[PDB]
DNA sequence: CCATGGAGTCATTTTATCTTGTGTCACTTACAGAAAAAGTATTACTAATATATGTTGAAAA
DNA sequence: TTTTCAACATATATTAGTAATACTTTTTCTGAAGATAAAATGACTCCATGG
């Protein structure tokens, strides 16, 4: 019927679906559909795909294979089964086609390093470099400055050079570095039950525990391997000043990028429940802690161990304090009043820290003016959620369903007690919320065993389906947007490629800036959506 | 239709959580009702057009495909037939075998 | 059609139908539920089959 | 009180004051009018409004009777759920400063839809 | 250090359950009440007509 | 005693106008045996302390 109906491209397709589009739009053609099977039908081997996809055996698997290691678009891992031989395994990476999904917002990252050069070619240098660097995946500044022209000032040049470090921009990728997370806990958790010295037959527990202890302990390291090592830091060759190693292939780590983003959301949350002022005074605040909160990196091991009853409080209350304590003497006891535009007498000017009160930082060493951090986060990101379905569903919505977070389990005749209207609006804006999950149901039979009309009902939050029900927001127009961007390259698609190599006609000119604004505003969504969607994903 | 539109109509303005969830839950009786036989009357009692009778035989749906000669058995691998003819006997000695 | 009024027609039983089996007729079986019977024209699409 | 409208009626009125009972009053002109931090030491100020509100209400400019403590908390728990004002330590009653809500981005007001011709627009259906 | 007590998991019965039961003709016959709205039946008038109806009664046999 | 008259009267129907009341409707409007399982049974064992 009409098939401007969109429901075959639209409601079927959760999930995997971002990323075989993403890819498509992206890379495209054979490249794109081999991740569609990957995601979708799990870990996956080389020699398996070409029973699918009947994509040319080991000539498309291969090359397009690599043609997606090289931008990280798999995980990766290889071993062998008792027998002998090997075999190699592979996986969807990590959020991977995620750094394609951004890229945008990387590129306005260069707004942190922005500072100390600004309105410059530098700027369009160092944009030049990194659009470069992702696209091309991983790097060496001796291969690319290399390329790049000799008989110009090497070490301005470079714009990052001393800069390379900074929190983001990039890190060596180490062998295993992207073998996925998980399975390297199970690799680290063999060295332990795998050496048991003969210690006791009794008491698993002390085989267990210790076990656990000896992979927590021994995987601590390995991810902080790669965080910084000065290997690239420290170097400071002959005729010159300290270096990276640019003998070494480094690649965007997102971690700071997660945390760079994020940081603006933390932001346009409190610039809302302070005063502009020392909103940015919380602006600035973060740029000097911003590098050590773990953030996004934290969750980490949160996934691939069996949670417990027990040790995964011991998890989570560890999170807690850690780096509030540690880094904790990183974080801002006195800051430097770093730049500022408040002005004359600065210094009682900073002594409002303490304005902010609720419901976030506000927490010290007694009396000195600092913020809690490690423990911050988990006080913090619980409370980011805000308004999801504010002009969306209506103002009404919220309050009730504001009620229902306060109580639990409520019934609405006393939702019509606290809350009030017509129950004529209730059986509007809640049942009508009910059909967009959120609010679900709990109900209990009376005087029936289970009926029809013979009991009470009853209304709950569960905030995981809550909070989840926004990640439809991927599938929902991240899915219908980028299509809107792809099907409508049709229009020009003809007329696109005359356009890029002919650099004339009235229709030519006619659609150019209808097509154009319409990307930008398909794109200026994507922002948005993108801003929204930092959140629920991780944190 | 009916009882679905109900809710349709439902749920935008006016109904009730309790009167809701009977009507919605009615709709799975019947949906389920419809493509199989499992639930009679556990005292839910009848919608439109019924008359309140007891009418036992409710279903012409997995019935139809299942048991007796529905279809599935009889219809289907035991095929009537065509260019047929059916009569009683005599015998004929004077006539040859086959 | 069932029985003699109606019109005609007669009946192959499940039962009954394992005779030709037995003799092992192939074009006599499907010449009997299938040509004689209900003779019918179905377009298939070879993608998706439906 | 009763069961039906008029509620908000004093709702609006009510907020308007404990909106002055944050910071100074509304000071909204140009870019920063509002609290100057707040007088001195925005910490120095702890303060409700809770009971004070009965004897604001004496005001009356309505037909109506008094009304007790224990409603009040009540009319004060909605505007908590529409978060037009926020609950501190027990009876005391601070404003989310959404009076900016009366006047990328995160605030649905100040905001408009295109809604006509091109079909590339957020819903928040057509998935469901 | 080891026998103990206590529990946790894990075979093992025994109870609660559902699908069947030779074939072919040849006829056969959604609860009820509540409220709102719409509309109407008296409720007076002449005013002519012409049956019905009752009673009664008066008048005649 | 009876019968025929008569006769008296009163509805019965139309068309109005009111006007007001009362009164029914209607129309919303809701309060037969042999697999499968579930659980009680029980043994096993990790793991507790203490002489
Ligand atoms: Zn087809």
């Amino acid at each position: 019927v009409m098939t401007i109906s969109s429901l075959e491209q639209r409601t079927l397709n959760p999930d995997l679906f971002l990323y075989k589009e993403l890819v498509k739009a992206h890379l495209g053609e054979r490249a794109a559909s081999v991740i569609g099977m990957l995601v979708a039908l799990g870990r996956l081997s080389v020699r398996e795909l070409v029973e699918k996809i009947d994509g040319m055996d080991v000539d498309s698997v291969k090359t397009t294979l690599v043609s997606l290691t090289q931008l990280r678009c798999v995980k990766y891992l290889q071993e062998t089964a008792i027998s002998g031989k090997k075999t190699t395994y592979y996986y969807y990476n990590e959020e991977g086609i995620h750094i394609l999904l951004y890229s945008g917002l990387i590129i306005d990252e260069i707004i942190t390093q922005m500072r100390v050069n600004d309105e410059e070619e530098h700027k369009q240098l160092v944009a030049e470099i990194v659009q470069n660097v992702i696209s091309l995946g991983s790097l060496t500044v001796e291969d690319y400055l290399s390329s790049v022209t000799s008989d110009s000032m090497k070490y301005t040049i470079s714009s990052l050079f001393v800069q390379l470090c900074e929190m983001g921009y990039l890190i060596q990728i180490s062998k295993l570095h992207y073998t996925p997370i998980e399975d390297l806990w199970q690799f680290l958790y063999e060295k332990h039950y795998k050496n048991i010295p003969r210690n006791s037959p009794l008491s698993d527990l002390k085989k267990r525990s210790q076990a656990k202890m000896n992979a927590k302990t021994d995987f601590a390291k390995i991810i902080n391997k790669p965080n910084e090592l000065s290997q690239i830091l420290t170097v400071d060759p002959k005729t010159s000043l300290r270096i990276v190693k640019p003998t070494v292939s480094l690649t965007i780590n997102l971690d700071r990028f997660m945390k760079g983003r994020r940081s603006k959301q933390l932001i346009n949350l409190a610039k809302t429940r302070v005063g502009s002022v020392t909103a940015q005074v919380y602006k600035i605040a973060l740029r000097l802690t911003e590098q050590k909160s773990p953030k996004i990196r934290d969750p980490l091991t949160q996934t691939g161990l069996l949670q417990d009853l027990e040790e995964a409080k011991s998890f989570q209350d560890e999170a807690e304090l850690v780096e509030e304590k540690t880094p904790g003497l990183t974080f801002n006891a006195i800051d430097l009043a770093r730049h500022l535009p408040s002005a004359s007498l600065i210094n009682s000017h900073l002594k409002i820290l303490a304005s902010s009160n609720f419901p976030f930082l506000n927490e010290t060493k007694p009396g000195v003016y600092y913020v809690p951090y490690s423990k911050l986060m988990p006080v913090l990101k619980s409370s980011v959620y805000e308004y999801v379905i504010a002009s969306t569903l209506g103002p009404s919505a919220m309050r009730l369903s504001r009620c229902i977070r306060d109580n639990k389990l409520v019934s609405e005749k006393i939702i019509n007690s606290t809350a009030l209207m017509k129950e004529k609006d209730i059986r509007s804006t809640l049942a009508s919320l009910i059909r967009y999950n959120s609010v679900e149901i709990q109900e209990v039979p009376r005087t029936a065993d289970r009926s029809a009309s013979r009991a009470v009902f009853l209304f709950r939050c569960k905030e995981t389906h809550s909070y989840n029900f926004m990640r439809q927001n991927l599938e929902w127009n991240m899915a219908n947007l980028l299509f809107k961007k792809e099907k409508l390259k049709q229009e020009n698609s003809t007329l696109l490629k005359k356009a890029n190599r002919d650099d004339l006609l009235p229709s030519e000119l006619n659609q150019l800036k209808m097509v154009n604004e319409r990307e930008l505003n398909v794109f200026a969504r994507l922002s948005r959506l993108l801003s929204l969607w930092e959140v629920f994903q991780m944190a | 239709v009916w009882t679905s539109s109900l809710i349709k109509a439902g749920l935008d303005k006016g109904i009730s959580i309790n009167n809701m969830m009977e009507h919605w839950d009615y709709l799975q009786l019947t949906v389920a009702m419809y493509i199989n036989s499992d639930s009679v009357n556990p005292a839910m009692l009848p919608g439109s057009s019924n008359g309140g009778g007891k009418v036992k035989p409710i279903r012409g749906f997995c019935q139809r495909l299942k048991g007796k000669q529905g279809r599935f058995r009889g219809n289907l691998s035991g095929k009537r037939v065509d260019f047929s003819g059916r009569t009683v006997i005599s015998p004929d000695p004077n006539l040859s075998i086959d | 059609t069932e029985g003699r009024s109606r019109d005609g027609g007669l009946r192959l039983g499940e039962m009954e139908r394992d005779c030709v089996i037995a003799y092992g007729a192939s074009q006599l079986l499907l010449e009997r539920l299938m040509i004689s019977s209900d003779a019918f024209e179905v377009d298939v699409c070879d993608k998706c089959g439906l | 009180e009763l069961d039906i409208e008029f509620i908000n009626s004093l709702l609006t009125i009510v907020w308007r004051f404990i909106s002055e009972n944050t910071f100074p009053n509304g000071f909204k002109n140009f870019e920063n009018g509002p609290k100057k931090n707040v007088f001195y030491a925005p910490n120095v100020k702890n303060y409700s409004t809770t009971q004070e509100i009965l004897e604001f209400i004496t005001a009356a400019q309505v037909a109506n009777v008094e009304l007790t403590p224990s409603n009040i908390r009540s009319l004060c728990e909605v505007l908590v759920y529409d978060d037009k004002l926020e609950k501190v330590t027990h009876d005391c009653y601070r404003v989310t400063l959404e009076s900016i809500l009366q006047m990328s981005i995160f605030n649905y007001f100040k905001m408009f839809p295109a809604s006509k011709h091109d079909k590339e627009v957020v819903y928040f259906d057509e998935w469901t």
